[PDB]
């Protein structure tokens, strides 16, 4: 029960540690029971040592390392592309060849001119922000060149290729690749990303709604929205139990209404002719 | 047991009753019902306040807007309208119109600018809607939410004082920071209440 | 849709003998179900916001106003040339602790110093009582008074 | 000052007896008001009900 103080050389493997996992271990660990953070810190210390070993092994990849560095860029491109293509599939689904110009393209032409002017004004004043605005303007200009169906097919192909090159980045940026296949199958976020890829591919193939589904799954991710959904779902057992209370209470009221007010249950209705 | 036996014998609904009595038992549902019922005296007193307030509004409506209380009705065969002046019929019509959105609106005659009583009717409608429907209903629901706040505060205080302090001993777990007697064995070996029993 | 069992049924209006029972049924349904139960579910949701925000605020204040491994409460380091801002960085930085853990792991199980052997003895076999639970060798003064 | 007034009024006693049970007068007034409001509420067509 005496206390010492030791000075040692930092090992050469410790410099291969990212800032993201650094902030994650600083903000995520918790006091177990006796007001102390040591116990969870040791387990995540072992995990961090394994992660640094994997990072040192993967530093000699560099093309895979270059792919795994800019994964936030792939995520941002996928999200913006998904939002834009959901907006395009929302506004225009009668399709049957919408390119007829029955007073829509004139209003669409004026809207495109106004959007181009707004994009130019945004690029002029806010030069460093709005890189995807030029890509959106180019995609809008390609809609005036070819039909809506080829543009939608091109956007779907670009989305599925971006997702399939993002999956390799996510696999590279984690140490579960060499632990086996069942280890990454048991992972939850990996299953979510493969479900996202399956949804995107099936949307490119089969009947092409499906982008609302992937839009829901991807917008649902962000931190403050996930916080308010965690507010509605963290205490879900009282909510479903009082919903069951509402169900049995209206069952009692239905019993009483069936018993006495039996002939007062008529309702207005309009039938469809045959 | 009596409810179950009478359900087996007499006319056999009765299982809704025993279902209510038995589902009502569990702890989190009983906790939210304890939230609605622990402060029930303010709730019934402000319900009585709502009752006397709509009684005042019924008095005023009977006094001046007496002929504007017609209601749509469909009769069952053995002019599809009726008018009521008894001040029990006025009060029951006004409690009929206590719900359904605007209140005294959308059930009366809607004078629309021709009668001299138009401004007074609009003031009556808007004033009823504001005081009763906003303030009183918001008061009862604010009481319920405040009771959740108080109940959760009591539960959190009870849990932290149960975990971060000793039992019989009374100490506050920061005194046992050093000197070879920590709190985890002070609870078990020194001041265990089971040894006291 | 508002009233509940009202505005969908037949609206008897004072002629039938069942008028009072119908009014009681309508008003009682509206009160208990539509007021109390819906207000109960929304009170539960608001209470969960209150609890979640309380937990987040407690976590943030205990992360900022106290030390990490050290455990002290930032009011002990008020004077005496060791303030909290450098106690975090130079004395009880956890990154140096991770450096020590990986130094124990990487090294060749021999030809290291004294305290590293003791730490590797506490790591491999048993518990973690080699951490400074509540002491920091900066609050302690000189031993000249008893000497 | 209130104790001075109380000592002066102790020699009243009929007024002191009246002033002791003021909660009783308040309760009687409140219950009577509630009951007579209930009677004037249910029955006002009067014209000889
Ligand atoms: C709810 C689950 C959806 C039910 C799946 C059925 C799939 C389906 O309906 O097939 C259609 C394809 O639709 C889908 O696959 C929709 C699935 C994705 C949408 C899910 C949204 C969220 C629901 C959960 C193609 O047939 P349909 O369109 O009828 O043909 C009519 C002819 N038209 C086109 C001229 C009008
Ligand atoms: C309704 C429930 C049924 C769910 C349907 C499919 C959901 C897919 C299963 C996996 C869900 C998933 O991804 O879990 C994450 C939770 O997110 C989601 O739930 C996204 C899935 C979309 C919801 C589907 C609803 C369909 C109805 C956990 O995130 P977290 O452990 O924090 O670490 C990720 C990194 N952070 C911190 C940046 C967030
Ligand atoms: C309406 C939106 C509310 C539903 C959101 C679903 C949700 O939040 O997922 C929950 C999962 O529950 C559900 O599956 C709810 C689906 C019910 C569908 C609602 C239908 C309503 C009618 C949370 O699970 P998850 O965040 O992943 O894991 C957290 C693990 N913890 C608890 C250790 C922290
Ligand atoms: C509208 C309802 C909102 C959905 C709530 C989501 C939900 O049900 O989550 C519960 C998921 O479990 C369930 O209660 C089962 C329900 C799963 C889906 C059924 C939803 C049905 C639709 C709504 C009725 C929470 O799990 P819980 O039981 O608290 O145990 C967690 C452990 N704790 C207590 C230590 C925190
Ligand atoms: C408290 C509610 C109890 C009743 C209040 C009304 C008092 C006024 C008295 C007359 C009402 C009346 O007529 O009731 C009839 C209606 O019968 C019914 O079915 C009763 C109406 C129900 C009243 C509201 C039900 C409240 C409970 C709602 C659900 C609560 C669930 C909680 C479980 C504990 C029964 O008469 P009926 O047997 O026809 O024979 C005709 C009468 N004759 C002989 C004079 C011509
Ligand atoms: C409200 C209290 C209920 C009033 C008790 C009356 C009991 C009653 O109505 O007797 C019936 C039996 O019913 C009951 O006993 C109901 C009692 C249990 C229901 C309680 C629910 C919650 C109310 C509080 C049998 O007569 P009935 O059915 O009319 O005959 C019509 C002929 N049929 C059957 C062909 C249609
Ligand atoms: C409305 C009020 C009128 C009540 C009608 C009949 C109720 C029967 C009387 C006894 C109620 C009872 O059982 O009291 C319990 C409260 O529970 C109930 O109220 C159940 C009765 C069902 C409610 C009837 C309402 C009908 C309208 C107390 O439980 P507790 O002291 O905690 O110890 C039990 C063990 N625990 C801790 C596991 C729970
Ligand atoms: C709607 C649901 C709200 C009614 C629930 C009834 C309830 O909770 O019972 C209460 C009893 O009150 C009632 O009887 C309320 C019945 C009123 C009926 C509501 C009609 C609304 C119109 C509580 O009594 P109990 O938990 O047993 O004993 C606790 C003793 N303490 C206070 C020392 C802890
Ligand atoms: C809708 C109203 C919800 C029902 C509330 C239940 C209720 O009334 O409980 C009260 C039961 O007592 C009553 O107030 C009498 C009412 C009993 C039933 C009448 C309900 C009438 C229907 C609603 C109008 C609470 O008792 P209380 O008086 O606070 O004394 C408890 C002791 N304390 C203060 C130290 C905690
Ligand atoms: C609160 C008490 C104050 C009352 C204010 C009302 C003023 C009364 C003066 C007459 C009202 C008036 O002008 O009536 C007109 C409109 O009616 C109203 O003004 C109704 C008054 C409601 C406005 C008050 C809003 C805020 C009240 C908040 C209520 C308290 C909570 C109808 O116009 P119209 O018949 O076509 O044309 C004739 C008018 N000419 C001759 C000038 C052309
Ligand atoms: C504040 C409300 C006071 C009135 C606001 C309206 C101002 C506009 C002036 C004209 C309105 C008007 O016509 O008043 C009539 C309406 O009388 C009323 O009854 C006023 C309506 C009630 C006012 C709104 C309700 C306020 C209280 C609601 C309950 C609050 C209870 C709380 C108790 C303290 C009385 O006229 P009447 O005597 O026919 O004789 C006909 C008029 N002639 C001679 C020119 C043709
Ligand atoms: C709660 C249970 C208590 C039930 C109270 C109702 C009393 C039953 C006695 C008969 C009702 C009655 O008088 O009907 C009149 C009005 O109907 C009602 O009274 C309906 C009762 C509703 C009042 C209760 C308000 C508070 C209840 C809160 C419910 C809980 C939440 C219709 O008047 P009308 O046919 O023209 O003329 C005939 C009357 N004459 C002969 C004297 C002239
Ligand atoms: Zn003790
Ligand atoms: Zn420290």
């Amino acid at each position: 029960r005496t206390m010492e103080q030791i000075v040692f050389p930092v090992p050469s493997i410790c410099e291969f540690l990212t800032k993201e996992s650094k902030l994650r271990i600083y903000y995520t660990t918790e006091r177990d029971e006796q007001g102390s953070k040591i116990n969870d810190f040791f387990l995540r210390s072992e995990d961090l040592f394994n992660e640094m070993n994997w990072q040192k092994k993967l530093r000699a990849q560099p093309v895979l390392y270059w792919c795994a560095r800019n994964m936030s860029f792939w995520s941002s491109i996928s999200f913006n592309l998904a939002v834009l293509m959901n907006l395009l599939v929302a506004f225009f689904y009668p399709f049957k060849g919408v390119r007829g110009g029955t007073l829509e393209p004139h209003w669409s032409g004026l809207l495109w001119t106004a959007m181009l002017i707004s994009l130019a004004i945004v690029i002029a004043l806010p030069k460093p922000h709005g890189i995807r605005a030029l890509i959106a303007s180019t995609i809008l200009r390609l809609i005036f060149s070819v039909g809506l169906q080829p543009t939608l097919f091109l956007l779907g192909a670009f989305n599925v290729c971006n997702k399939i090159i993002f999956l390799m980045s996510f696999v590279g940026n984690c140490g579960t690749f060499t632990r086996g296949y069942r280890a990454m199958v048991l992972d939850v976020e990996f299953l979510y990303h493969l479900l996202y890829l399956l949804i995107c591919a099936m949307g490119l193939f089969v009947h092409e709604f499906f982008y609302s589904l992937l839009l829901f799954d991807l917008v649902y991710r962000e931190e403050t929205l996930l916080n308010v959904i965690k507010s509605v779902t963290r205490n879900g057992r009282p909510i479903i139990l009082t919903a069951a209370l509402a169900l049995i209470l209206v069952y009692l009221f239905s019993i009483v209404g069936y018993l006495f007010f039996k002939d007062d249950f008529i309702l207005e209705v309009d039938r469809l002719p045959n | 047991l009596l409810i179950c036996a009478m359900g087996l014998f007499v006319h056999e609904f009765f299982y809704s009753l025993l279902l209510f009595d038995l589902v009502y038992r569990e702890e989190t549902l009983l906790n939210v019902i304890k939230s609605v019922t622990r402060n029930g005296r303010p709730i019934i007193l402000t319900a009585a306040l709502a009752l006397i307030l709509v009684y005042l509004f019924s008095i005023v409506g009977y006094l001046f807007f007496k002929d504007d209380f017609i209601l749509e009705v469909d009769r069952l065969p053995n002019k599809e309208h009726t008018c009521e002046t008894l001040l029990m019929c006025i009060v029951t019509v006004l409690s009929h119109g206590l719900r359904s959105g605007g209140g005294v609106g959308d059930v009366l005659r809607k004078p629309s600018k021709e009668e001299p009583l138009f401004a007074a009717r609009v003031i009556y409608d808007l004033l009823f809607f504001f005081m009763v429907i906003i303030i009183v209903l918001n008061l009862i629901f604010g009481v319920i939410i405040d009771t959740f706040a108080d109940l959760r505060s009591e539960k959190q205080k009870k849990e932290e004082i149960l975990k971060t302090t000793c039992f019989i001993c009374g100490l506050e777990r920061d005194k046992f920071d050093n000197k070879t007697v920590t709190f985890e064995e002070h609870i078990k070996e020194e001041h265990n209440m089971w040894h006291y029993l | 849709s508002g009233g509940g069992v009202g505005d969908v049924l037949r609206k008897p209006s004072k002629e039938e003998p069942l008028f009072a029972a119908r009014v009681i049924y309508d008003l009682l349904f509206f009160f208990m179900v539509i007021i109390i139960v819906l207000n109960l579910i929304f009170g539960v949701i608001i209470d969960t916001f209150a609890d979640l925000r309380s937990e987040k605020q407690k976590k943030e204040e205990i992360l900022k106003t106290t030390c990490f491994i050290c455990g002290l409460e930032r009011d002990k380091f008020d004077n005496k040339t060791v303030t909290f801002e450098e106690h975090i960085k130079e004395e009880h930085n956890m990154w140096h602790y991770l450096c020590f853990i990986v130094l124990v792991k990487v090294k060749d199980s021999t030809e290291y110093t004294g305290p590293e052997s003791y730490v590797a003895e506490m790591i491999r076999e048993r518990n973690l009582d080699w951490f400074p639970r509540m002491r920091a060798m900066s609050l302690v003064s000189s031993d000249s008074e008893g000497e």
